[PDB]
């Protein structure tokens, strides 16, 4: 288990329960302990940081002629943040907030990591990343890093067979539920996680 | 005894031989237990939906020598006795009041010992109000003798001296119009007796007995049985002094032949002497039935006075004997309570307890019913006949005969017998009877007024009010009974039309009720029965109201997370008119939105133009927020609007501020953008936007908390009036009017009561007014305070500050920034 201890973890509208800073450093050392890194952030849904968490990232039946499938997520919690929360209303018209995941990997996949300034979409996107992870997409024991759309912030595209080698443990930069849709306040990401949230340096050029 | 649906409906025609009562008694005086008796003795039972027992039919009959002596026509020796449940306690004022206005007599019981206590003292002057005839009895007897081991002379001296304080009380507050109502012993409207042991009797009982042994008509007989009347038993001679010749002293008639009989028997039985004990009972003709003979203590006293004077009979009596029927009480109730002209067509068919004049009905109350979560309306008909089918106009609280306003022309889908806890289908049911009817818990909440006269008003309304003032959250302290909670909610809801359970978006489970106390007792019934777990209820809290006092100072924008849908509005002030006007169904969300326009037009001065723009009000969809669509050709608008009138529900039910209710909010959306493709502009991209700009133009609009108002009337004696005034200087509130009642010192004090200053009110209007004041308060309005909610110190950002820390939610509360777009 990864989750560092202290009663059991669940997802809540109204925050993550049992998650504290110093659990996530508790945590986070020990994930480093056993030789993974952290490598950005994933928002999403309670159910889905609930699977996330306990049970694993899991590609499910995917579009197997889509060349960009993948497991998204974000150095940056602020724009991992903006798919924390419900993409569609329940039945009476409620949009709860989500939560922010901190996504892991086995170090030894650091070297798939490579990144590009070329936005990802952009028809030469395809053929440059495609040269970099050394074959034909999607992408597999490697990962994709590039802004998100000109100028845009950076996402990162940890392929399948890679995202489920992850291991992903809850933020302590907390959803608001008073103000979904709104943008990630800087002032409420906790110090003591930015502490712990430097990306690893990606390669520019295949291996 | 049991009875066909015929025998109840004939009985029930005979109205000049019904009784419709109540019984005044403080629970520890054993209320439940005299009650109880009658039900055993004369309980009406019928020869698969189960209700709240709201009454109970009780019948008697009575040789034709004694329905000679009933004061008041008759017909036949049957008598239909309907016994209307009481409350247990006082502070429920506004529902005392509701059983008493269906009633026309009142067994008020009194304690031996402790004689007449501050509460029922109280409740008395309410039914004398009413002009409710009262008949006693004195109850917890044997606590004299056991205990006390009192003499039969001061033990009669008490009867006196409480007989004396219940007509103090009887005389100072009935009506003029009534004639002497006090209570004579001598008269047979006064009985004695033990509920625990279940014997009672009136001096007309034992004046009926040795009523020959003296050659007397019990007339003088019961006469002589109290007071001052004496005889000796040397000279065998009736006298009016309490002495012989000598100067000896002699026995009162009443310590004679009724106290020595008594107190005889529980001197030998109570100290074993079975010698004495059996010749003693053969005395008084009470035989024993076999297991019953080898009985001894109390075991055996109390078998032995029920058979020798039964409880229930001594009370039937005097309920049959001297209370009032339908016909003789509503001469002169009716104008008290028709708020409609004296001599009017209806007042006087009120009067006349008049079968065939239109329909008089009047609903004192909803009671819960097995039947799904359907409540059936409880009351009496005061004129014409109800019948099932029959179709009624259902005049609610604030109907009036101009206009149309809380009318609901409706049709009587059953009409049932109020059976105690089960219900019995009548066809009809003339004046003079109560009665249920099926079909109305959706025109009425609690209280209103049935008629067939186009042009009749309403009967005496019981003002009550359906508006959540208080509120706590509960959680269950074993997570595992939590599906247990789940359920005693939704339980509870389903008993009660004005308590309320909900859902906030912090997932908490909320209970709110229309006062203090209203809403501690559902919370007690949640935890003891509803759900039965240890549940964990947070303090007693006031519901506030979000709301703004001016345009929003600039346009509001927010913008999708797609950041391809815009949308811009303003926010502003509606008037309390118009807020009310919602609130009051006059302007309407099921509306034809152009007969609705009309009205806001004309009558309120909206633009036609903006009020056929209505997309939706809230919360709840009907509350008193609007969102008017001001836009100018925006392409694919209306495939937006089932999620902004969706966003606006969330925005208006939990405002910016601290989380509470919007109201009287007016949202104007000047412009929108959406992306070309449906798939970008769907329900998670823009229920945020709109609830988010919303909330922006809101926080732009001026901010401003409204607290809710009471309005609390009071009755109280001009003695105590000032304990009054002494406890509302000191919880800020405003005093409307005082009246006075004509001819008695009862004055009426009626007031405004900040709701978040009633709690544990009553309980200080108690110490205040030495008991003797009668609260009663309804919510009255929502009032803007002046102070700045945004400002923490200021009276309304204290308020808001405690809240939002209660809430868990961010000390400060949030810039409009934070809901614009982030530009
Ligand atoms: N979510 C993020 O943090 C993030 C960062 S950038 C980004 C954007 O996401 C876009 C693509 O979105 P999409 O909806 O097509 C991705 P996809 O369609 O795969 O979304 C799947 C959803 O399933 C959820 N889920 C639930 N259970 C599991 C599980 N056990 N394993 C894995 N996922 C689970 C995922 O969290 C996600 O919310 C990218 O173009 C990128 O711009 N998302």
């Amino acid at each position: 288990e990864f989750l560092g201890d202290g009663g059991d973890v669940s997802f809540s509208t109204r925050g993550t329960q049992n998650w504290t800073v110093e659990r996530l450093l508790q945590a986070h050392r020990q994930l480093e302990e056993r030789g993974y890194v952290f490598v950005g952030y994933h928002g999403t849904f309670l159910e889905a940081a609930q699977s996330i968490v306990f049970g694993g990232v899991r590609a499910r039946s995917q579009d197997l002629d889509a060349i960009w499938r993948g497991f998204y997520i974000a150095g940056d919690p602020a724009l991992a943040y903006g798919y924390a929360q419900d993409q569609e209303p329940d039945a009476r018209g409620r949009i709860r907030n989500g939560a922010l995941l901190r996504v892991y990997v086995p170090r030894s996949s650091l070297p798939g990591f490579y990144r590009t300034s070329l936005t990802l979409a952009a028809p030469e996107a395809a053929g440059e990343v495609e040269r970099l992870i050394g074959h034909p997409l999607p992408l597999r024991l490697d990962a994709i890093t590039g802004p998100e759309e000109e100028g845009g912030r950076l996402e990162t595209i940890l392929g399948w067979p890679l995202a489920e080698r992850t291991v992903v443990i809850p933020s302590a930069i907390p959803t608001d539920p008073r103000n979904v849709g709104g943008d990630l306040d800087p002032s409420s990401i906790p110090d003591k996680e930015q502490a712990i949230s430097a990306l690893p340096d990606y390669a520019s050029q295949p291996g | 005894v049991a009875f066909t649906v015929d025998q109840m409906r004939s009985l029930m025609d005979k109205v000049t031989n019904v009784r419709n009562m109540s019984v005044i008694a403080h629970v520890d005086h054993g209320k439940s237990t005299l009650t109880d008796s009658l039900v055993q003795r004369a309980g009406i039972i019928s020869a698969g939906i189960t209700i709240k027992s709201t009454a109970i039919s009780l019948y008697s009959e009575m040789s034709d020598e004694d329905v000679k002596e009933i004061k008041q026509k008759t017909d036949g020796n049957s008598f239909l006795i309907n016994l209307i449940d009481s409350p247990g306690h006082v502070d429920f004022s506004s529902e005392v009041t509701a059983a008493l206005r269906v009633t026309d007599g009142a067994l008020v019981v009194v304690d031996t010992i402790e004689g007449v206590c501050v509460q029922t003292e109280t409740v008395l002057r309410q039914a004398l109000g009413e002009r409710i005839k009262p008949v006693v009895v004195i109850n917890k007897v044997d606590r004299a003798l056991l205990e006390l081991q009192v003499s039969k002379e001061d033990l009669y001296q008490t009867f006196a001296r409480t007989v004396e304080s219940v007509n103090v009380i009887v005389s100072t507050y009935a009506d003029e119009v009534l004639g002497d109502v006090q209570v004579y012993p001598a008269r047979g409207t006064v009985a004695f007796g033990s509920g625990l042991h279940g014997w009672a009797f009136t001096i007309r009982q034992f004046a009926t007995r040795y009523a020959k042994k003296f050659g007397v008509d019990k007339a003088k007989m019961m006469d002589r049985l109290w007071g001052d009347s004496f005889f000796n038993p040397k000279t065998k001679k009736w006298t009016n002094k309490d002495t012989d010749a000598e100067g000896k002293p002699l026995e009162r008639a009443f310590n004679m032949f009724i106290l020595d009989p008594i107190f005889r028997l529980f001197t030998a039985i109570m100290n074993f002497k079975k010698d004495e004990i059996p010749v003693l009972l053969e005395k008084l003709e009470i035989v024993l039935k076999g297991d019953e003979k080898d009985l001894e203590g109390k075991a055996l006293l109390k078998v032995v006075m029920r058979k020798f004077l039964p409880a229930a009979d001594a009370l039937l009596e005097m309920i049959v004997l001297h209370l009032p029927s339908p016909v003789t009480a509503q001469a002169y109730r009716a104008e008290q309570l028709y708020e409609g002209p004296a001599d009017d067509a209806n007042c006087i068919a009120i009067k006349n307890c008049d079968p065939k004049a239109d329909l008089m009905l009047y609903v004192s109350k909803m009671v819960p019913t097995s039947d799904k979560g359907r409540f059936y309306a409880f009351g009496r008909v005061f004129a014409g006949t109800v019948k099932s089918g029959q179709k009624v106009r259902i005049q609610g609280p604030n109907y009036v005969p101009g206009k149309k306003d809380d009318l609901f022309i409706k049709a009587i889908q059953r009409v049932v017998l109020m059976m105690g806890r089960f219900v019995e289908p009548i066809d009809d049911c003339p004046a003079g009877n109560i009665i249920g009817l099926v079909g109305i818990d959706q025109f009425l909440l609690k209280t209103g007024t049935l008629t067939t006269s186009e042009t009749a008003h309403n009967m005496k309304v019981m003002k009550f009010s359906v508006s959540p003032v208080v509120q706590v959250a509960v959680e269950v302290k074993n997570a595992n009974d939590l599906p247990k909670l789940v359920e005693g909610l939704k339980r509870l809801s389903k008993s009660d039309p004005c308590v309320l359970t909900y859902m906030s978006e912090s997932g908490e489970h909320i209970v709110a009720g229309t006062g203090e106390l209203h809403l501690e007792i559902c919370l007690q019934d949640l935890e003891h029965d509803h759900a039965g777990v240890p549940l964990k209820i947070s303090p007693p809290v006031v519901a506030y109201r979000e709301t703004v006092e001016s345009e929003s100072s600039q346009t509001a924008l927010s913008k999708s997370p797609n950041k391809h849908n815009r949308i811009y509005l303003k926010a502003e002030p509606i008037d309390e008119e118009v807020s009310l006007a919602i609130e009051n169904g006059i302007i309407n969300p099921r509306d034809d939105f152009k007969a609705r326009a009309r009205i806001m037009a004309d009558d309120y001065g909206w633009d036609v133009t903006d009020a056929r723009k209505i997309w939706c009000f809230g919360p709840d969809g009907n509350g008193p927020n609007l969102v008017i669509d001001q836009t100018k050709a925006v392409q694919y608008l209306h495939e937006i609007k089932d999620s902004v009138v969706a966003a606006f529900q969330w925005a208006t039910k939990e405002g910016p501020i601290f989380g509470e209710e919007m109201r009287s909010v007016r949202v104007n959306i000047l412009d929108v953008t959406l992306h070309a493709d449906a798939i970008h502009r769907g329900g998670g991209q823009i229920i945020p936007t709109m609830r988010r700009a919303t909330y922006a133009g809101f926080l732009l609009a001026d901010p401003k908390i409204q607290e809710p108002v009471f309005l609390v009337e009071i009755q109280c004696p001009e003695q105590a009036v000032g304990g009054i005034y002494s406890v509302l200087n000191k919880k800020r509130g405003q005093v409307v009017s005082e009246e006075q009642r004509p001819g008695t010192p009862l004055f009426t004090v009626k007031a405004y009561l900040p709701v978040n200053e009633s709690f544990g009110f009553t309980g200080e209007l108690r110490q205040a007014t030495g008991g003797q004041a009668f609260p009663q308060m309804v919510f009255d309005h929502w009032s803007t305070l002046g102070s700045d909610p945004l400002d923490p110190t200021s009276k309304a950002g204290e308020i808001v500050l405690a809240a939002r820390k209660r809430h868990g939610m961010k000390e400060e509360v949030p810039g409009w920034q934070e809901y614009y777009d982030k530009l």
